[PDB]
RNA sequence: GCGGCGG
DNA sequence: CCGCCG
């Protein structure tokens, strides 16, 4: 399983869509002015994507590298830096289906 | 020092006012120096009357155009970013169909730029030039058919561009073709439309051509007159009203499309002569009487039937013949846009004639300055034609002030069609230098004009020739039109003359671009001078006659990139124009009238003319040129001196003693060194740097602005949020940096302060500020620092605060600060110099006088040019200059050798002989003979065939010196260099190529925010691009990691570049790059959209990039 | 090695009532050949200041008891009227050539460093002529002519050079 | 980066539709929204 | 974006 | 093609 020898392009099963997904963005809330911090179930929420900070979690129960792969008991936040943050995806659950312009035009 | 000049072809008339092209153009352009009374009504006035009698009944007429009070003065315009424009209004009076004519005596509608005494303009703070242009002179011509080798087609070209582009083709299998806008229609059809009936027509037209059968073709449409006018409308491609909408026909009558160029010469010239003969009106213009007159349409076909038939004259028109190409003087270009503005203005004034209440409308209601200003403004500042004045050195400016371009409006000529135009045509003789064009793409497309070449009444570059009736030559000259030159048989000026009479039976002359040996009785015209054949710029190379045309170009162009050296020296050997260039260009300041000197300050010279007047001439001290070069005027006159009219008061940027000088004359040995002069390397003697021989002063203009953010005005003060006082020293003046201060890379030139990380205070930086010192100025340090590279010495400063005296401060811009920084440019290893012949090269090694090639007598050389660069390239001229230059050293004298008429091989050996009595004559007396070294090289010289065996060393060496070679001892070994080596005074220059622009060395720095790239722009530099060409380069090598390294560790892998940096800091081995952020970013970019891009294992399975 | 004019801040400036520019001047100063007499004179600072209608020559420097100026008539500058020229020129004893950018002398914060031209010789030439004495004709008659600005003498030089040579010869002593 | 604006659009309508389904479902409205919807996705 | 320019 | 200035 060591070297990447082949790359594959296949269609996306809705089930797999939720598979790569971490939480679902449910509101058009980018970032509220008062606090540089993202709003709630917005686009920049940290649970759906991940920790806004470097190796510390949301409230501060676990703050270093000794417990790197452990999730906090009170709020789910496992972390390394702000880049393992930009590797997770979220999904939007569409009411009535729509189509891939790519497959139609 | 004595100045001897060897010219034998009596130069009959002095060169003309070099900048005349530009100067006079604008004068005749805006006849603004003389009353509305004086005749000359072209340009401004003309374009005025063209569209001034406005007949909407509405009647607004023109009176007089007056203007003259310049808002501010020259320099002020420069110091303040102001465009040096004059104010222009004009008396107008609007009439009514009722009783009453109100005249609003003044409507200032625009501000037109002015022309310096040198010829340049000052648009926004900077000096620019309106370069001349060429095109097919709106007329009528006949060119061979495209593919069909059979018959030729007729063209009818009128500008401006909106006007039609007519062609007349004949395809016997069914039609006679007339095209306008790409659609063909029966040539006859229009003919009928005019009145020409089948009968009259064919009989006077079809005298000799059966072709006519092709015209009497209408036995159906040709029987209905005025109905054919309606029939021709149908012809228009779109569905419109049959009747009156004859507008499209109205358009080809007398107003807009055909041309309104001066009645009689503009188009009519290409009429009378080339085809038919008379022009009623201005163009095929007549909508009068309901019936139309086109004394043009029929003859164009009349010549078509002549051309295709007999020999009425051999009508085949050679496109490039300058007799069919015009040059657009600035005046014309500017006047052009002007009437475009006039039109745009008249456009809205007609609208406001209907919106009209009553008689109560005159100035305001009719006139709006909006169109005309944007118009003109647009030209001078937007047109691809007026540009940044190339002022590397005066000469430079002057050329750029006089060259011709093909590219432009686009209607004249484009880019991908040129192999034909790029050629120096037969006609360019004395009208377009054949050498001034630039190398690489764009060649032969953009070229400077000839010596005597002056633009006539309508653009065809005229050249001067001497009349000669019988075997007699006059002192009477005439500037012929390219076309008119072919009618005669002109002869060269090298032709021997005993005074006012020809000298040999078989004498050279050129009929029509064809070399022919003619007789004394047949010579009708003779060339004025060889000079006229080339350009000013070209006319500066000493022995051009011995230099390949190809390299000669490099040579001419090179001079334009010469740089002002503190110690300016004129060429030991000059062409004879150096004096003039400086003159006509305005570098140096001359004395108007005769008189005496009063004050000779280093800032101003005040003289007292003998006519009871006393003036003060201020000297531009040390101004910053457009290219960043020193421009000072050093007085060359002493207090109380009787000056001759037109005598140099002070020397210009590169003119000393009134002569043009760019670089210096150095003693040069022409031979090979270890390899320091390998390919095109040049070796230099430390000894040069010692006497500040090659030193240019340079200036860079850094600038910063105190912008007005909605977060808080940016203040310019001595206060810098980061607390350092040692870096605040130089910045003594609260905000500005002190004059005379030494600014290095990274120092603060000017201080400024703006608001924090956009909108909100940082909740993380509010806890850090509060811990150590809560009371920390919330303002940030945004200061104009010394950009990596260099700065030098601050020498002038400019600040523009609130109460603006008369400056145009952009919006949002609170106040502006300019800082001029200078430094001394001593010649160093990376610098590149070159001679007027084309030998260009960089300094390879700066040698200690100690061990460099010295002559018998202690005198060492200054530079060693590798001989090998002379054979391949063909430019003997330099080796010549060197020889003469050798006499000049020991004879202490400068010479002036004309282009093709200059010094000759015998005469030089003559002066060289003289030089031997100075070099070796003092040697005999001083008390010493020949060295055992000199004897030794003489042996190898005689066995070489340089000297005549059997003569005395004395005699020998002389004969050897005469060849232009002397002896030379190494310097390192003190041993001679077997074989005489030629040496001499060669004029060489330093170019606008300091290595200052040559070494961006990057370690680490800034990255783009949107795209991950090490772009520079701050204290940090950019990293060179790698391009695919260069990757392949690596690929072929099998340079895996070296390539991997380029793609990731050095660029995109943010995290990767990190590990690497750290690693290197630890003296460790850089980390292994796992996945380019480009790889992962792709996966996602592909997830973001349908496609599930999944990476796989050996056995088709998952793997995680993330 | 360095100069300082009273109302001039940078080398590229101009002084009222004075024809020559600061650079035309400092240029002429490197042409100044002074002459010390004892090692105790490592760095001398000549002072000069004349006003009004006059021609400043190198002779107008206020004398310094131990050192002499063999370069008297050197033209330093020309003054119109009210030509206020006062300056201090730093001079040193050195060797070879040195770029004003290499040493960067700073007596006063507003003084400008000049280029170093230490070699006291302008040109050297040696000639080898036929024999005068001996039983064979194949012999050398070396006579070398040397040219000095004045600081030291032809002989002085010759000797020092001769010494430097010898000095190096000895360096072939201890092997390794 | 600009894409968010478009992301907000989709989120909005998709959401506005969830609600426009639970509140009451008048046909003409349901479609006029699915429309916008389909356009957003594109 | 457009002019210029080096190889 | 690669590069740099305004």
């Amino acid at each position: 399983k060591k070297e990447v020898r082949k790359v594959r392009i296949a269609l996306a099963s809705p089930e797999k869509i939720r598979s790569w997904s971490y939480g679902e963005v449910e509101k058009p809330e980018t970032i509220n002015y008062r606090t540089l911090k993202p709003e709630r179930d917005g686009l920049f929420d940290e649970r759906i994507f991940g920790p806004i900070k470097d190796y510390e979690c949301a409230c501060g129960k676990y703050k270093r590298q000794r417990f790197e792969g452990k999730v906090c008991e009170r709020c789910g936040v496992e972390v390394t830096k702000s880049i393992v943050r930009r590797y997770r995806m979220g999904h939007i659950e569409l009411a009535t289906p729509a189509a891939h312009i790519w497959f139609v035009k | 020092m004595e100045i001897k000049r060897f010219g034998r072809i009596r130069e009959v008339i002095p060169l003309p006012p070099l900048t005349e092209i530009q100067v006079e153009s604008y004068r005749r352009a805006l006849q603004a120096d003389v009353p509305p009374e004086k005749r000359e009504n072209v340009g401004i006035q003309a374009a005025f009357r063209e569209t001034f009698p406005i007949e909407e009944g509405l009647v607004l007429d023109f009176l007089e155009y007056r203007l003259g009070e310049p808002p501010f003065p020259q320099d002020e315009c420069r110091e303040k970013d102001l465009t040096y424009q004059a104010p222009l209004y004009a008396r107008l009076q609007l009439i009514h169909k009722d009783t009453g004519l109100i005249k609003e005596d003044e409507v200032f509608l625009g501000h037109i730029p002015l022309m310096t005494e040198d010829g340049s303009f000052i648009i926004n703070g900077a000096d620019r030039v309106i370069v001349s242009q060429i095109h097919r002179s709106p007329g009528v011509y006949f060119t061979p058919d495209p593919a069909r080798p059979g018959r030729y087609i007729a063209s009818i070209i009128p500008l401006p561009k909106r006007g039609p582009w007519i062609d007349l083709e004949v395809e016997p299998n069914g039609v006679v073709s007339m095209k306008v806008n790409k659609r063909k229609f029966p040539l006859v059809l229009l003919l009928r439309v005019l009145g020409y009936d089948q009968e009259t027509l064919a009989r006077e037209l079809g005298a000799y051509g059966e072709l006519v059968q092709g015209l009497m073709d209408e036995s159906v449409f040709a029987m209905r007159p005025e109905e054919a006018l309606i029939r021709l409308f149908t012809l228009l491609r779109p569905g419109d009203p049959p009747k009156r909408d004859k507008a499209v026909a109205y358009v080809y009558g007398l107003i807009a499309d055909p041309r309104r160029y001066d009645l009689g010469e503009a188009g009519r010239y290409k009429a009378e002569e080339k085809l038919g003969i008379r022009l009623s009106g201005r163009t095929l213009a007549r909508f009068e009487d309901g019936e139309f007159k086109d004394e043009v349409f029929l003859p164009t076909l009349r010549y078509l039937f002549a051309l295709t038939a007999g020999v009425p004259g051999h009508e085949v028109d050679d496109i490039d013949h300058l007799g069919n190409r015009r040059i657009r003087t600035v005046g014309e270009l500017m006047t052009d846009q002007f009437r475009v503005g006039l039109a745009r203005l008249a456009r809205g004034v007609r609208e406001r004639m209907l919106m009209g209440s009553e008689d109560s409308l005159t100035p305001a209601k009719l006139v709006n300055s909006r169109p005309l200003e944007a118009a003109i403004r647009e030209f001078f500042s937007r047109s691809q034609l007026s540009q940044f004045k190339d002022e590397t050195n005066p000469l430079s400016s002057l050329r750029h002030k006089r060259r011709i371009s093909a590219l432009g409006p686009g209607g004249l000529t484009r880019e991908r069609a040129g192999f034909d135009v790029r050629d120096v045509h037969r006609t360019h003789y004395g009208r377009i230098c054949p050498v001034e064009t630039p190398e690489g793409a764009n060649i032969g497309l953009i070229t400077s004009l000839a010596a005597y070449a002056r633009v006539d009444e309508l653009g065809f570059i005229r050249t001067p020739y001497r009349r000669v009736v019988g075997g007699v030559v006059t002192d009477e000259v005439v500037y012929m039109t390219a076309t008119e030159e072919d009618r005669y048989t002109i002869a060269q000026a090298n032709t021997p003359l005993e005074g006012n009479r020809i000298a040999a039976e078989r004498v050279v002359a050129r009929r029509k671009g064809e070399p022919v040996i003619v007789s004394p009785e047949e010579v009708e015209f003779m060339d004025v001078s060889p000079k006229q054949v080339f350009s000013v710029n070209t006319n500066l190379i000493p022995f051009l006659e011995h230099d390949d045309a190809n390299r000669a170009l490099m040579g001419s162009n090179m001079q334009t990139q010469a740089v002002p050296l503190i110690r300016a020296q004129a060429p030991v050997v000059m062409t004879g124009l150096e004096e003039r260039v400086v003159r006509d260009s305005l570098a140096a300041l001359y004395a108007e009238e005769d008189g005496e000197v009063a004050k000779v300050d280093g800032n101003r010279i005040v003289v007292r003319y003998e006519d009871g007047r006393l003036v003060e001439y201020p000297l531009r001290r040390f101004y910053r040129s457009n290219q960043g070069t020193a421009l000072d005027q050093r007085p060359r006159v002493v207090v109380g001196q009787r000056v001759r009219k037109g005598d140099l008061l002070a020397d210009g940027p590169a003119s000393e003693n009134g002569f043009l000088a760019l670089g210096q004359n150095v003693l040069v040995a022409i031979m090979p060194f270890d390899g320091y002069n390998f390919e095109d390397a040049i070796v230099i003697s430390e000894e040069l740097l010692k006497r500040d021989f090659y030193t240019s002063i340079h200036i860079e203009r850094y600038e910063i602005e105190a912008r007005d953010t909605k977060l808080g005005p940016e203040r310019i003060t001595r206060d810098i949020p980061h607390l350092s006082e040692a870096a605040l020293r130089d910045l003594d003046e609260e905000g500005v940096v002190r004059i005379g201060a030494e600014v290095k890379p990274g120092d603060i030139l000017v201080g400024r302060t703006s608001f924090k990380g956009e909108s909100e205070p940082t909740p993380e930086e509010r806890l850090l500020r509060s811990i150590f010192g809560e009371k920390a100025r919330d303002v940030k340090d945004t200061s104009l620092r010394v950009p990596p590279g260099e700065g030098g010495i601050v020498v002038r400063t400019v600040r523009l605060r609130r109460g603006d005296p008369g400056v145009e401060l952009k919006p949002g811009v609170r106040e502006v600060v300019r800082v001029y920084v200078a430094q001394k440019r001593k010649l160093q290893v990376g610098d590149k110099l070159a001679n007027r012949h084309g030998n260009k090269g960089v300094v390879a090694k700066i040698l200690p006088v100690e061990d460099m090639p010295h002559l018998p007598d202690g005198t060492p050389v200054d530079v060693i040019l590798n001989p090998l660069g002379v054979p391949s390239r063909m430019n003997l001229g330099q080796i010549l200059e060197t020889h003469l230059g050798l006499a000049g050293y020991f004879l202490g004298q400068r010479y002036i050798s004309p282009i093709f008429d200059g010094a000759k091989e015998p005469e030089i050996k003559e002066l060289l002989a003289q030089a031997f009595e100075v070099y070796f004559g003092k040697r005999k007396g001083e008390g010493f003979g020949v060295d055992k070294r000199e004897v030794e090289v003489l042996r190898r010289a005689e066995k070489l065939g340089l000297v005549t065996p059997g003569k005395t060393p004395e005699e020998q060496l002389k004969e050897l010196f005469l060849q232009g070679k002397v002896v030379l001892y190494d310097g390192r070994t003190g041993e001679p260099i077997e074989g005489p080596i030629v040496v001499g005074q060669m004029f060489i220059m330093k170019l606008y190529h300091m290595v200052e622009d040559k070494m961006h060395a990057r370690s680490t720095g800034p990255y783009s925010l949107i795209t991950q790239q090490p772009l520079g722009g701050k204290a940090q530099f950019g990293g060179q691009r790698f391009g695919e060409m260069e990757v392949w380069a690596l690929e072929a090598y099998g340079a895996a990691h070296t390539l991997q390294e380029m793609l990731t560790l050095k660029s995109d892998d943010i995290e990767g570049r990190n590990a690497a940096y750290e690693a290197i800091i630890k003296g460790e081995d850089v980390p292994e790059p796992s996945v380019p952020e480009s790889f992962r970013v792709l996966v996602k970019e592909l997830q973001a959209l349908a496609l599930d891009v999944q990476t796989l294992d050996e056995k088709d399975n998952p793997v995680d990039i993330f | 090695t360095s100069v300082y004019i009273e109302d001039v801040l940078h080398e590229f400036s101009t002084i009222p009532g004075v024809k020559e520019d600061v650079v035309e001047i400092i240029l002429n100063l490197k042409e100044l050949v002074v002459r010390f007499l004892n090692p105790s004179l490592q760095t001398v600072t000549l002072l000069l200041k004349a006003e009004g209608p006059k021609e400043v020559k190198a002779r107008d420097f206020l004398p310094v008891a131990d050192v002499e100026i063999m370069n008297p008539d050197l033209h330093i500058a020309t003054l119109e009227e009210g030509g206020r020229l006062n300056m201090e020129v730093r001079v040193d004893r050195g060797v070879g050539y040195v770029p004003a950018e290499k040493h960067g002398i700073k007596d006063r914060i507003n003084a400008i460093p000049v280029d170093a031209v230490f070699s006291p010789v302008r040109r050297v030439a040696f000639q080898v002529e036929d024999t005068r004495l001996g039983q064979r004709t194949d012999l050398d008659k070396l006579t070398l002519r040397i040219w000095t600005d004045g600081s030291v003498t032809p002989l002085e030089a010759l000797n020092q050079a001769v010494e430097i040579l010898r000095e190096h010869l000895t360096y072939f002593s201890n092997p390794q | 980066s600009d894409l968010n604006d478009l992301y907000r659009r989709l989120i909005n309508r998709n959401n506005r539709l969830k609600k426009l389904l639970a509140q009451g479902a008048p046909e003409i409205i349901i479609r006029n929204e699915k429309r916008m919807l389909q356009e957003a996705v594109d």
